[PDB]
C-alpha cells in the first residue's frame, strides 16, 4: 500500500501520494528521507502494515519497500536507496549513507525496485511505547540520492514521479493487542438516539 | 471445554484454525 | 496454495551473486501483483531458526472481545406527569453494532460476515440528588430484558399485558445477580452479515439507501419489574456485545476521517491535519526534513 | 601455581597464581543459529579484536578505598575492538581478565577481586539519580565513595557471592577470570548498555617496615568470540 | 543485457549492460599455504569490506580529457577497508569495478574504460620524475594531461591489450570489470605501491541538439578475498 | 490440580524441580 511521503504544508489530498523529481546542476544530492517508526504519526501509519500494527503493542520481523517511476518512455536516470541501522543522526550526504544497506537502481522496461530492510535488533520484539527515541524502539532511517542525474529530451516533461510503497514480509509477527488511536469520540453519533425511538 | 447446553452455537470460541493463503490477495496474477 | 502456518518463516544462508539474466531486485507494479524479493535475494543473511508464534492475530481472537453497544439512563419513580419523550420505568433499543466507534472500525474492515452473538446486560442504580433527598440505601430491584423480532409489537407501558411473553424469550435477573448472559444464533436469511450495502431496501425509489433490514438483529425490550418506591432513583443499563464462531470475507480499507452518523458513511474531517479531508497525516517542513533526529552531543 | 595465557599476537607468564576461576562454571561462545534474532550475516574478526588490551595502571596507597571499571565502556576506544564497536549498530562477547599485583616478602596485604554482573550504581545522601558522566568513565574506570556497601546499599561482605579471586601478598600476585555473555538478550548496543564491571577492593591495607617504594596495580583484558552486526557509518561518544 | 551484482549488504542492478569481464579470465581467491609468506595467523573480515563503496561522480563535458584513479590508493580511508589497511603492515585482495553513464536516445558519445596493472606515470618536456603529490591523489583521482600516448610515451589505439570494455550511448549504460591480485609478491604494504589503475577516456566526445543537461560518470568499487597481516597501532598517509 | 482455561500459563504454580549443582557457586575453578 502506498507511503504518504509528500506530508508538507503546501500538498493537497492525492499530491502527498508522490514525489516530484528533477535534473539537477551538481553531483551526489539529497532527494527525500523516511522516518522509520512504524507505531508513531508519519509516511508509514496511514498504510495495510501500521493500520493493523496499531492495534498491536509488540513487533517483530522485516519489511520491503518499493518504489515505481512514472516519468515518460524518454526519460533515464539512476538513484541510489538506503537504510541506515540506529545509533546517531539521519546521514546528509552520499558518501556516509552508502556504508548502510542499499540498492542502485537504473530506470528501464522494469518499472520498479524492491529495497529489504532486514530484522536488526538485540531484542526479538521492538515496543510501540510512546518515545521515538528509546533504544527498544527506534528502527533508523531511509534516505534516497542521485546515483547519476535525470535526463530527458525536449519534448518530455522536465519534472517525473516517484510512487513508494511499503508491505511486511512472512517473517513479520505482533502481539499485546489494545484499543487503536486512529478513532475515538466525545459525543453520541446523529441518529443515535433514535434506535432507542 | 465443558458445554452441557443442546445448541451447538451455545458452545466457547474457537481458536484452532491456522490454515492460511496469502496468494489470492498478493499474487492474484494468471 | 493453501497451508498451515503456526510460526513466522525460518530465515536461510545466503553467499555472493553475479549472474547474467538474474535481476530479483526488480518488480512489475502494474501487473497488480505483490513484490516477491526476498532477503537472502537482497543482502548475505545468517541462518536463523524462528520460534516467533502467530496465533494473536487470528480473525476469530481478533474480534472475539465484549464490547460496549448500548447505554441508557433512565428515572425509576412515579411517572403519571411525565412528558410523552419520557423513558416511563421502561425503554426499547434497536440492536446495532454502529453507535461506539471501536467496535464499528474493527467490523468494517471486512465486506461480510457470519458469528453468533453472546450478549452481557451490566445495571447500575443511584439515589436521585433534589436538595429534599438525603441518602437512603439502594434496592436490590428485579429488571425483566424481552427479546422482540425487528418490525414486531413492543409494550406501550410498564405494566403492559404484552410483557406476558407467552412465545418470546424473557430474561429475569436482579441488581444483586452477576451480570446476565445468552448467546443469539447467527439469524440472517443470507448466508452471511453484509457490513456494507451498495443498494435500496424496497421496489419504490423513495427507500433508504445503504440499510438492509435482514441484516438488523432485532429489538431489545427493559423494564423494572418492581412498583414505584416513595422516592426516585437513577437506573443505567449497559449492553456488551462478544462476537463467536467468526467467519469474514473480503478485507477492506480502514476509515480515516471521523463518524458522523449510525444511518450513514457521510464525512467532514478534521479542521487541520491529521485526519483532515485534505491532509491524513501530520506535516513536516520539507521531504528532507527528519523529524524525530537524534542529536549527539 | 605456574599459567601462560596465549591469544592473538600477545602473551602473558606467571610464575605466582592461584588456579583461575570460569564464572559460573561456563566458556565464551559465538551465537548458535537456534538463539539468533539479527538476519545480517555477521563480523567476527577473529586475532584483530580476541588478544590483550593493558589499561593505565593505578597505584595503591595507604588511604585506597578501591577501583572500578566498565565493560565494554573501559575499551570502546581501543585498537580494531573500538574500531568495529564505533561502525555497528549490534555487540556480543565474553571478556577474559588478568589483573597483575607484586610486592616483596616483608610486605603485607590483600586486594579483593571481583565481577560484578549489572552493577546499577546509587548516590549518597540524595534522591536524584546518577548523571551521564558519574557512569561512563571510559578507559580511566572510577573510585569507590563506600566500598563498605558498594556505592549501592547492599555489602562488600557477602560480594563473594559473585565471581572473584583473591590477592594476597604473601600467597600470590595475579588474579584471572573467564566471563561468558551475561545479557537478557543475544546482542546489544555497546554505547548505552554495561553487562559487567570489574572492581578491585583493598579489604587489608599495604604495609611494611622495609624501604618504601610505589606499588602500582596493572589491569589487562582480552576480548573472546567477538560478533558484530548492523554496519554503518562511524559514531562515536 | 540484464545484471545483478549482490555483495555484503550492497546490490547493483542495471537493465542495459553488455556481459561483463574478467581480467585474464581469472576469479579472485584468498592466498594458498604453498604461496605464503608471513606466518602470523591472518585477519578477513569477509562482508565488512567486501561490499560496494561510490566515490565522487565527475562531470562529462565537451573540452574534457579523460580520468584516472589508482588502487588501492582511492579506498584507504573509506569505511572498515580504510580501518584495517591503517592497522596492519600487509594487505591482499581483488576488485569489482562498476562504471555508471546514462543519457536520452538523442545523445551520442564513446567512453573506453580500462584497468591497467602498474601504470607508472611520466612527465612531460622535463628529466625530473614525478613527485608524491602528482602520484597519490587519493578518493578524488586525476585527470590526463595527453590521453592519446596514456601520460608515458606509449598509445591510446593499443591500450585494449588490457582489461577493458566500452560505453557506447546508443549501445549500453554501464561497464563491469573483475580484478584478480597482480603483483610480483603475494603481500604488499597499501600505503606505497598501487597495483591497478582505473582510467576512463572519452574517445567520441559528448554530443546532442536536444535540451542541454549535465551528464555524470559513477565509479563503485567493491574489494574482493581482503587478507591483513601484522597488526599494530595506527598510521595514516 | 484442577485446570479448564486454555492458555497454559493460567495454570497453578509448579514445586516439583529438585535439580540442584551447587559447585557452579562454590566451586568455579579449573
Amino acid at each position: 500500500s502506498m507511503m504518504e511521503i509528500n506530508n508538507t504544508e503546501s500538498a493537497v489530498g492525492m499530491e502527498r501520494l508522490k514525489v516530484d523529481i528533477s535534473a539537477l546542476t551538481d553531483v551526489d544530492q539529497l532527494l527525500f528521507n523516511i522516518p522509520l517508526d512504524i507505531q508513531l504519526d508519519g509516511p508509514l501509519r496511514n498504510t495495510l502494515v501500521g493500520n493493523i500494527s496499531r492495534y498491536y503493542t509488540h513487533w517483530s520481523g522485516s519489511l520491503e519497500m518499493t518504489f515505481m517511476f512514472c516519468g515518460s518512455f524518454m526519460a533515464t536516470g539512476k538513484l541510489i536507496l538506503c537504510y541506515t541501522p540506529p545509533g546517531g543522526s539521519c546521514p546528509t550526504t552520499r558518501e556516509t549513507a552508502m556504508l548502510g544497506t542499499h540498492v542502485v537502481w537504473d530506470f528501464g522496461l522494469q518499472s520498479s525496485v524492491t529495497l529489504i530492510i532486514p530484522w536488526i535488533s538485540g531484542s526479538h520484539y521492538r515496543m510501540f511505547n510512546n518515545d521515538a527515541k528509546s533504544t527498544n524502539a527506534n528502527v533508523g532511517y531511509v534516505t534516497c540520492f542521485m546515483q547519476t542525474n535525470l535526463i530527458v529530451p525536449s519534448e518530455s516533461s522536465d519534472t517525473c514521479s516517484l510512487i513508494g510503497f511499503i508491505a511486511a514480509k512472512d517473517d513479520f509477527s505482533l502481539r499485546l493487542m489494545r484499543d487503536s488511536p486512529d478513532i475515538g469520540q466525545l459525543d453520541h453519533l446523529h441518529a443515535a438516539e433514535a434506535a432507542y425511538q | 471445554q465443558i458445554n452441557f447446553y443442546k445448541d451447538s452455537y451455545a458452545a466457547s470460541a474457537s481458536k484452532q484454525d491456522f490454515s492460511q493463503d496469502p496468494s489470492k490477495f498478493t499474487e492474484p496474477v494468471v | 496454495i493453501e497451508s498451515i502456518i503456526k510460526t513466522a518463516t525460518d530465515t536461510v544462508k545466503s553467499e555472493i551473486n553475479a549472474e547474467l539474466g538474474v535481476v530479483p531486485s526488480l518488480n512489475a507494479v502494474e501487473t497488480g501483483a505483490t513484490s516477491n524479493t526476498e532477503p537472502e535475494e537482497a543482502i548475505q543473511t545468517r541462518t536463523v531458526i524462528n520460534q516467533h508464534g502467530v496465533s494473536e492475530t487470528l480473525v476469530e481472537n481478533f474480534l472475539s472481545r465484549a464490547a460496549l453497544v448500548s447505554k441508557r439512563s433512565f428515572e425509576y419513580k412515579d411517572h403519571t406527569s411525565s412528558a410523552a419523550q419520557t423513558d416511563k420505568n421502561f425503554f426499547k433499543w434497536t440492536i446495532n453494532t454502529r453507535s461506539f466507534v471501536q467496535l464499528r472500525r474493527k467490523l468494517e474492515l471486512f465486506t461480510y460476515l457470519r458469528f453468533d452473538a453472546e450478549i452481557t446486560i451490566l445495571t447500575t442504580v443511584a439515589v436521585n440528588g433534589s436538595s429534599n433527598n438525603t441518602y437512603v440505601g439502594l434496592p436490590d430491584l428485579t429488571l425483566q430484558a424481552m427479546f422482540v423480532p425487528t418490525g414486531a409489537l413492543t409494550p406501550e407501558k410498564q405494566d403492559s399485558f404484552h410483557w406476558q411473553s407467552g412465545s418470546n424469550a424473557s430474561v429475569f435477573f436482579k441488581i444483586s445477580d452477576p451480570p446476565a448472559r445468552m448467546t443469539i444464533p447467527f439469524m440472517c436469511i443470507n448466508s452471511a452479515y453484509s457490513v456494507f450495502y451498495d443498494g435500496f431496501a424496497g421496489f419504490e425509489k423513495s427507500g433508504l439507501y445503504g440499510i438492509n433490514p435482514a441484516d438488523t438483529i432485532g429489538n431489545l425490550c427493559v423494564r423494572i419489574v418492581n412498583e414505584h418506591q416513595p422516592v426516585g432513583f437513577t437506573v443505567t443499563v449497559r449492553v456488551y456485545m462478544k462476537p463467536k464462531h467468526i467467519k469474514a470475507w473480503a478485507p477492506r480499507p480502514p476509515r480515516t476521517l471521523p463518524y458522523m452518523s449510525i444511518a450513514n458513511a457521510n464525512y467532514k474531517g478534521k479542521g487541520r491535519a491529521p485526519n483532515a479531508l485534505n491532509a491524513i497525516i501530520g506535516n513536516r517542513d520539507s521531504v528532507k526534513t527528519m523529524p524525530h533526529n537524534i542529536v549527539t552531543t | 601455581r605456574v599459567l601462560q595465557l596465549k591469544l592473538g599476537n600477545s602473551a602473558i607468564v606467571t610464575q605466582e597464581a592461584a588456579n583461575y576461576c570460569c564464572a559460573y562454571g561456563e566458556w565464551p561462545n559465538y551465537l548458535p543459529d537456534h538463539e539468533a534474532v539479527a538476519i545480517d550475516k555477521p563480523t567476527q574478526p577473529e586475532t584483530a579484536t580476541d588478544r590483550f588490551y593493558t589499561l593505565r595502571s593505578v597505584k595503591w596507597e595507604a588511604g585506597s578505598t578501591g577501583w572500578w571499571w566498565k565493560l565494554p565502556d573501559a575499551l570502546n576506544n581501543i585498537g580494531m575492538f573500538g574500531q568495529n564497536v564505533q561502525h555497528h549498530y549490534l555487540y556480543r562477547s565474553g571478556f577474559l581478565i588478568h589483573v597483575q599485583c607484586n610486592a616483596t616478602k616483608f610486605h603485607q596485604g590483600a586486594l579483593l577481586v571481583v565481577a560484578i554482573p549489572e552493577h546499577q550504581r546509587g548516590a549518597h545522601n540524595t534522591n536524584t539519580s546518577p548523571g551521564f558522566d558519574d557512569i561512563m568513565k571510559g578507559e580511566e574506570g572510577g573510585t569507590f565513595n563506600h566500598p563498605y556497601v558498594l556505592d549501592d546499599g547492599t555489602s562488600l561482605a557477602c560480594a563473594t557471592i559473585f565471581p572473584h579471586q583473591w590477592i594476597n601478598l604473601r600467597t600470590n600476585n595475579s588474579a584471572t577470570i573467564v566471563l561468558p555473555w551475561m545479557n537478557a538478550a543475544p546482542m546489544d548496543f555497546p554505547l548505552r548498555h554495561n553487562q559487567w564491571t570489574l572492581a578491585i577492593i583493598p579489604v587489608v591495607p599495604l604495609g611494611t617496615r622495609t624501604m618504601s617504594s610505589m606499588v602500582p596495580i596493572t589491569v589487562s583484558i582480552a576480548p573472546m568470540c567477538c560478533e558484530f552486526n548492523g554496519l554503518r557509518h562511524a559514531i562515536t561518544q
